[PDB]
RNA sequence: CAGAAGUGUGCAGC
RNA sequence: CAAGCUUGAGUCUCGUAGAGGGGGGUAGAAUUCCAGGUGUAGCGGUGAAAUGCGUAGAGAUCUGGAGGAAUACCGGUGGCGAAGGCGGCCCCCUGGACGAAGACUGACGCUCAGGUGCGAAAGCGUGGGGAGCAAACAGGAUUAGAUACCCUGGUAGUCCACGCCGUAAACGAUGUCGACUUGGAGGUUGUGCCCUUGAGGCGUGGCUUCCGGAGCUAACGCGUUAAGUCGACCGCCUGGGGA
């Protein structure tokens, strides 16, 4: 089930880093939607959000760097 | 723009010309101007040094500062003018203390643009900075290579530098020809490029055309007898030689700089 | 697109009333508004062909609204055109 | 992937932990996968095709 | 007028002058008819990979309604002032009080 | 776009007799109206109804016999496209009679046999199975 | 990893 | 021909989703090259080789720099667009679609010869750029030969700006528009009601994937997104080659 319907989330936040965490691998790959069971609308916030965090070197784009 | 001519004659056939319509349309700014009488080519010997070189139109030298000294003092663009000295054009400036000076117009540069020169200047073109204070990657023209000389790399029209790295006391240049060159950071230089870009897009459509540039013709040296140039003689075309210049030095592909006190300036040569 | 006060000000200016949105000069005049505010749009992004295809369409309706114009009332259809500038 | 061998883990387990990680990360699928360059149409057929068999 | 998100990282070795620069850009803002909704400062915080071979930069965080020009007034002044090494302005839906969750896990 | 009403009433009832329909519905008209009543005259269907002010809706019950269909085919003949007239001594015969035809005469919408007897031609609408 | 070619033309089963 | 009407067709008000378009910035991973350190005889490639690179110090490894092109994961028989097509992130300008509730105009509509616009890739012109890839071409192999397949290199081109070209299995091999006719399972995006108790129940629109009923079809199959039952308009075919 999708965590951001269950809560009703209207958008979801970049500077969420605690969330954003949660849907990424160790690699720091984003996880794919048919593994959390997110709604397509919300995976693809989270997919812009999670890219905007990187851009901020909030996450890494890498395991490695 | 550039235009193309109708071929209603075979000298027009094939002329391609600049037309610009910013240009001033009346006599320059007579205070600036002085006399620039033709050598012809010819030394204080009264002797041929550089040849195919002569005649031409009349031409008035007109005193384009290249300095830019004039610190801290706004100056508005005036207009734009022709000049036949260069390729490219200039704009007179007016300074808020009445004086007026000549400039080289860059890129996008219009009448009524306002300009200024300074370690304080606004980053934008037209602006003139030592390089210490220009962020690394900016194009700029106009440079110096000492403090206070004037500019001397990138005048040409479309021409521009750009400023590769930074090292405290120096600047790396990539030069229009590809040269990487260190330059001290205390040379002034003007951001952006020199306009006129499309000089390059026109085609003399003629022979004459040539001539009223002051160029005369160019004579193969193949074509002579052999006390001309090396390449003369023959019983019909013959060559056989490699090709060498009228003084016998070999051309296409010895090289010729030969300049030790400046070579520890330059990076990498062009490509 | 036109803003909304912009398009108000039209409606209110053409049409009988606020309400009256569907009359004939009211959408003409809101056609004539957007057509000439994209002018300086084409002007630069000239190959914006996609937007530029949205913009022919609102040419040829308001061409179509106009001939409608012309059969029913020739008088309003005059007062129209002069009153926008149209037919060149 | 990056594996921390931890006291008195024996080796053996650590090789296991790195194959079943690097094989979860699916590095080597990825580098089999950009060897030789694929026509977006063959793409677009071999997504297809495997959607196409995806049926009970 | 228009609602901007900012997030602008300034290198460490400036911290000090980040009061500063607040004081300028807000001023900057405010002088224009502009509002600004809210204000964080973040501090030193670790970088996820080094950048310029920094770590540890000094983020800030507004949220403001503003004209575009004097928007892009502000982007054009960061993109020179050499203290700031990172920004990013991004438009909003709506006007934003509510302080982040960076300053909430405080 | 819709520009033969009469064969959009001809088509909905071949399909829903098809459909084994109870009855359809359709929008109204003078000359659909007619139409139907002259069907139900020669029996083709139980009854025909009309409800409504503004936007008047006609309904149509249709009719079975012995578990298939009482209308054999229904066609269109008279179109948009091509506009069909007969004199007195052309009206059609429908399967040798068995059939009908409805033609609008200039005494009104009726039978061929009817426009016979009446000495009349018209507009051919359509054959009626 | 290599492995080419196969002339023309016919007739019953009603 | 005149005057009506609101169902077709449009305008307005409030929102939603989206790789729709044009312009400008910018980030990270990686390839290549250049400088420098460590370090010793191989590297690379193949079915196996050789050409090639290497003691003039390669390959490997670490530090720094330059430059071009494309945007892993998300990613889905997912979305948008008339079609061709469109995929990192941000800003500016900009087109269309859809839903709820009304209000407004009052047939203003459908199709379209000639005409006009858009139109992948390759190609052409002028000026730039040039990392990787790669027609042509060169060498090594393979083979009876090998003007190929494989290997080592490599030019136009691929990229950018502004013009031209106007074709493709430009395909759903299916013209546009409108109405009617049993169902089932899913995707995506609005919206209403119900204790909203949720990871909930029931309705109502848009688009889209797969089965299958009547019917149709030479058959294969199509099957409410028809190739079923009808209407309007346009384009096209008339034995195979020649062509
Ligand atoms: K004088
Ligand atoms: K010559
Ligand atoms: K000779
Ligand atoms: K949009
Ligand atoms: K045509
Ligand atoms: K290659
Ligand atoms: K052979
Ligand atoms: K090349
Ligand atoms: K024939
Ligand atoms: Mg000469
Ligand atoms: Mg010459
Ligand atoms: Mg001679
Ligand atoms: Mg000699
Ligand atoms: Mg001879
Ligand atoms: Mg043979
Ligand atoms: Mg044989
Ligand atoms: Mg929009
Ligand atoms: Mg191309
Ligand atoms: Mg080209
Ligand atoms: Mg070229
Ligand atoms: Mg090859
Ligand atoms: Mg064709
Ligand atoms: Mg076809
Ligand atoms: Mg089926
Ligand atoms: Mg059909
Ligand atoms: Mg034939």
């Amino acid at each position: 089930f999708c965590r951001f319907t269950a809560e009703g989330v209207q958008e979801i936040d970049y500077k969420d880093i605690a969330t954003l965490k949660n849907y990424i691998t160790e690699s720091g790959k984003i996880v794919p939607s048919r593994i959390t069971g997110t709604r397509a609308k919300y995976q693809r916030q989270l997919a812009r959000a999670i890219k905007r965090a990187r851009y901020l070197s909030l996450l890494p784009y890498t395991d490695r760097h | 723009a550039v235009v193309k001519c109708k071929p209603t004659s075979p000298g027009r056939r094939h002329v391609v010309k600049v037309v610009n319509p910013e240009l001033h349309k009346g006599k320059p700014f007579a205070p600036l101007l002085e006399k620039n009488s033709k050598s012809g080519g010819r030394n204080n010997n009264g002797r041929i040094t550089t040849r195919h070189i002569g005649g031409g139109h009349k031409q008035a030298y007109r005193i384009v500062d290249f300095k830019r000294n004039k610190d801290g003092i706004p100056a508005v663009v005036e207009r734009l003018e022709y000049d036949p000295n260069r390729s490219a054009n200039i704009a007179l400036v007016l300074y808020k203390d009445g004086e007026r000076r000549y400039i080289l117009a860059p890129k996008g540069l219009k009448a009524g643009d306002q300009i200024q020169s300074g370690v304080d200047a606004a980053i934008k073109p037209g602006n003139t900075l030592p390089m210490r204070n220009i962020p690394v990657g900016s194009t700029v023209h106009n440079v110096e290579m000492k403090p206070g000389k004037g500019g001397q790399l990138a005048r040409s029209a479309g021409t521009y530098v750009q400023i590769v790295a930074r090292d405290g006391a120096y600047v790396t240049l990539r030069l229009r020809s590809g040269e990487m060159r260190k330059v001290e950071a205390d040379c002034r230089a003007t951001l952006g490029e020199v306009g006129n870009a499309e000089h390059m897009l026109r085609v003399l459509g003629k022979a004459g055309a040539a001539r009223w540039r002051g160029v005369r013709p160019t004579v193969r040296g193949t074509a002579m007898n052999p006390v001309d140039h090396p390449h003369g003689g023959g019983e019909g075309r013959n060559f056989g030689k490699h090709p060498v210049t009228p003084w016998g030095v070999q051309t296409k592909g010895k090289k010729t700089r030969s300049n030790k006190r400046t070579d520890k300036f330059i990076v990498r040569r062009r490509s | 697109s036109l803003s909304t006060e912009a398009t108000a000000k039209i409606v209110s200016e053409f049409g009988r009333d606020a309400n009256d949105t569907g009359s004939t000069e009211v959408q003409v005049a809101l056609l004539t508004a957007q057509i000439n505010h994209l002018q300086g749009h084409f002007a630069e992004h000239k190959k914006d062909h996609h937007s530029r295809r949205g913009l022919l369409r609102m040419v040829s309706q308001r061409r179509k609204l106009l001939d409608y114009l012309k059969r029913k009332d020739v008088a309003r259809y005059t007062q129209l055109i002069e009153r926008l500038g149209l037919r060149r | 992937p990056v594996i921390k061998v931890r006291e008195n883990e024996p080796f053996d387990v650590a090789l296991r932990r790195f194959k079943r990680s690097c094989e979860k990360a699916g590095v080597l699928a990825e580098v089999r996968r950009r060897e030789f360059y694929e026509k977006p149409t063959t793409e677009r057929k071999r997504a297809k095709a495997s959607a196409v068999k995806r049926h009970a | 007028m228009r609602h901007y998100e900012i997030v602008f990282m300034v290198h460490p070795d400036q911290s000090e002058q980040v009061p500063g620069m607040i004081e300028r850009y807000t001023a900057a803002i405010t002088g224009a008819e502009g509002k600004i909704h809210r204000l964080e400062d973040w501090g030193r915080r670790q970088l996820a990979y080094p950048i310029n071979k920094l770590h540890k930069a000094h983020y800030v965080l507004m949220n403001v309604e503003a004209p575009q020009e004097v928007i892009d007034e502000l982007e054009t002044t960061f993109r020179f002032n050499d203290a700031v090494i990172r920004s990013m302005v991004m438009r909003t839906k709506h006007a934003v009080t509510e302080a982040s969750p960076m300053v909430k896990a405080k | 776009s819709m520009q033969d009403p009469i064969a959009d009433m001809l088509t909905r009832i071949r399909n829903g007799q098809a459909a084994n329909k109870a009855a359809v519905t359709m929008p109204s008209s003078k000359l659909k109206v007619a139409i139907a009543n002259v069907l139900k005259e020669e029996g083709f269907i139980e009854d025909f109804k009309v409800e409504g002010d503004t936007k008047p809706e006609l309904e149509l019950t249709l009719k079975y016999f012995q578990g298939k269909a009482v209308v054999e085919s229904i066609q269109r003949v008279s179109r948009p496209g091509l506009r069909i007239y007969k004199r007195k001594d052309e009206l059609p015969k429908v399967m040798a009679g068995l059939g009908i035809a409805v033609v609008s005469t200039s005494k009104g919408v009726m039978t061929d046999r009817a426009a016979r007897q009446a000495g009349l031609g018209g507009e051919i609408i359509c054959y009626v199975a």
